[PDB]
């Protein structure tokens, strides 16, 4: 069937910036295509139809063009209401939605605050151990964090979650949870969390000793 | 005037059967062609099935074709999606929509329903375990000492967490829940406060879990 | 037993910059500690002993300090010969080496060149398919590359490699290889490579259609 | 005051191999020697130690079972007899001498160049050469697949194109078969008028194959 692809997954931008997204598909769907807008937790809203005709009630700043395989959505002036995840739908052969293009606000570059927290004592009684690494107040959202236990990399046992930008600081915050059995924990004495981000030239590591 | 009112909330079991009711009002029903679209959590939208202005021709996706059924009533102005033999892959937010320009001719969609969540986890609902995050150093090496609260082994979503009965609104970060191998959700919430304030103030996080009806507050101490 | 840990794993620095690496042991090993130097393909070279006494034939700029649990290696002025991997060793217990701190000169930001290649036909004749995604001429060194096949992430089936910094341009180069069976390749039509780097404001993706 | 390890060595699983570290230019028996191994892309690891006199031998927990260290002060030579080899034991082995302490401690100032030992145990086979065609400045390449063992030397037009050339490090596959990739970047116009041929020289397999690169549709 037909599956489209989008070049920017997360596109950093600011207010009043000219923004262009490319939604190029595999096959030729001709002039029949549509672009949508989905805010988080909100139902998707139709942005544009046939890639040429604008749906009514949509602000005039939005425009779209391209023919055949190549398509481009262009905004001359960016606005606060215009920030949402963006998908493009083709109905020509098989209908499907892309990965989506989320747009954000990158105004400065900041260094992540790093805090490492040991497993609590009440949890130790359960037989399950969780170590928590906190990164606070850092944009851009992109970052890379590695887990090192007694100088050993751990893959597959780490889980991560990201909050949305707080409107106040416009900074993302990330949490990493490492879950392992109690025994594996008492065998290893030293636990370390490594943080690699744009704000810091040198990747900063926060570690602790057992007990 | 077009309004679609989806089913509020739903939960199922493995291979279970469930009906989704999507009410439509404020506009001609039989006139347009309707369709359902599901969004898996943290995933792009996925097209499921569609039904015609008469209801004579139905269309389904390859993955969903076996055990799913879409249907419509021109009289009660209601769209029903009957789903049988459910699996975890089908766990998603479901939306029923209407055609944008074409009159039952094309697959454009202008108005979507608020959405109905369907979860096929089939796990017993149990109270969350609340584990405090001890402050790291008493010394303020970061300008602000950080402390937190960890919710583990709770089911299902959601869980709401407010500090000091909402007294601490600022500098609070509530991270999204995560799926574990055990299939039980876990969430983490943190706060950063000045180190001097550590001795004089007490920080407690109020964990509220509706299904197991478990509400426990846990103070943070080193 | 006892294992020590290093804070900077990769430290971005420049010539003549004051550099400090911090190595903290789990237990208190007092004053017995050593620091080493290894250049690429070269044998490990002794930097300092007992954390206070310097070896003969060694440049005077390097110094070390700290007692008990805490230790610090400080270089007042960095030189072209200082870009090599550095480790810390404690003789109190089990001979043990740190993760190491690699020194690099990628002060300059460069945009990665992205080129995506489909598997060759002879390889298809072999019954094995390999798609290659190329990142060229980029520092800083940090990067993240994800494989997306028909808007679907692929994990575990990717292998990656990074070249060393070139002396002339000071740029690192990275390659990612996705290996799949003939059937698995032919079932999925579109193959895409997503590149995430600092130089680019928007993470750039290059893709191709099978048999095109 | 120089040490000389074994040049090149190759083995099999559970196999036996001797690494000989020659010592010269300074007194031997006076000091205590030790072995230290370095796995590719990994930090150093302490293997075995022997007292300067030779009365006391010391081994690591992982290696104590299957390794044996021995010395002759007369020949000024250190032998590491390695038995029951494993894939994890594949490494470059260095033999060192003491920095300050005299047969009392395990400091190291002067290191040997290293002796390569490989326990991969894969049949030596010729590399498969697969060309990578240009799109549409343009990039083109050559892929070496399922070759064993190291090394593989790569040259363009028998080395005519030295500039703008990148040879990536070898990678281990699950099959235990190495694979390497080499590329070059040249202007878009020069691609048609010039022919680019990659030379892969593999001595153990005696495989020398030259593969021309063409962008065809």
């Amino acid at each position: 069937d037909i599956v489209l692809t989008q070049s920017p997954s997360t596109l950093s931008a600011s207010v009043g910036d000219r923004v262009t997204i490319t939604c190029r598909a595999s096959q030729s769907i001709s002039s029949w295509l549509a672009w949508y807008q989905q805010k988080p937790g909100e139902a998707p809203k139709l942005l544009i139809s046939d890639a040429s005709s604008l749906e009514s009630g949509v602000p005039s700043r939005f425009s779209g063009s391209g023919s055949g395989t190549e398509f481009t959505l262009t905004i001359s002036s960016l606005q606060p209401d215009d920030f949402a995840t963006y998908y493009c739908q083709q109905y020509y052969s098989s209908p499907t939605f892309g990965g989506g293009t989320k747009v954000e606000i990158k105004r400065t570059v900041a260094a992540p605050s790093v805090f490492i927290f040991p497993p609590s004592d009440e949890q130790l009684k359960s037989g399950t151990a969780s170590v928590v690494c906190l990164l606070n107040n850092f944009y851009p959202r992109e970052a890379k964090v590695q887990w090192k236990v007694d100088n050993a990399l751990q893959s597959g046992n780490s889980q991560e979650s990201v909050t949305e930008q707080d409107s106040k600081d416009s900074t993302y915050s990330l949490s990493s949870t490492l879950t392992l059995s109690k025994a594996d924990y008492e065998k290893h004495k030293v636990y370390a969390c490594e943080v690699t981000h744009q704000g810091l030239s040198s990747p900063v590591t926060k570690s602790f000793n057992r007990g | 005037q077009v309004q679609l009112v989806q089913s509020g909330v739903t939960l199922v079991q493995p291979g279970g059967s469930l009906r989704v009711s999507c009410a439509a009002s404020g506009f001609t029903f039989s006139s347009y062609a309707m369709s359902w679209v599901r969004q898996a959590p943290g995933k792009g939208l996925e097209w499921v099935s569609a039904i015609s202005g008469l209801g004579g021709s139905t269309y389904y996706a390859d993955s969903v074709k076996g055990r799913f059924t879409i249907s419509r009533d021109n009289s009660k102005n209601t769209l029903y999606l009957q789903m049988n033999s459910l699996r975890a892959e089908d766990t998603a937010v479901y939306y029923c929509a209407k055609d944008h320009r074409v009159w039952a001719a094309g697959y454009h969609f202008d108005y979507w329903g608020q959405g109905a969540l369907v979860t096929v986890s089939s796990a017993s609902t149990k109270g969350p375990s609340v584990f405090p995050l001890a402050p790291s150093s008493k010394s303020t090496s970061g300008g602000t000492a950080a402390l937190g609260c960890l919710v583990k082994d709770y089911f299902p979503e959601p869980v709401t967490v407010s500090w000091n009965s909402g007294a601490l609104t600022s500098g609070v970060h509530t991270f999204p829940a995560v799926l574990q191998s055990s299939g039980l959700y876990s969430l983490s919430s943190v706060v950063t406060v000045p180190s001097s304030s550590l001795g004089t103030q007490t920080y407690i996080c109020n964990v509220n879990h509706k299904p197991s009806n478990t509400k426990v507050d846990k103070k943070v101490e080193p």
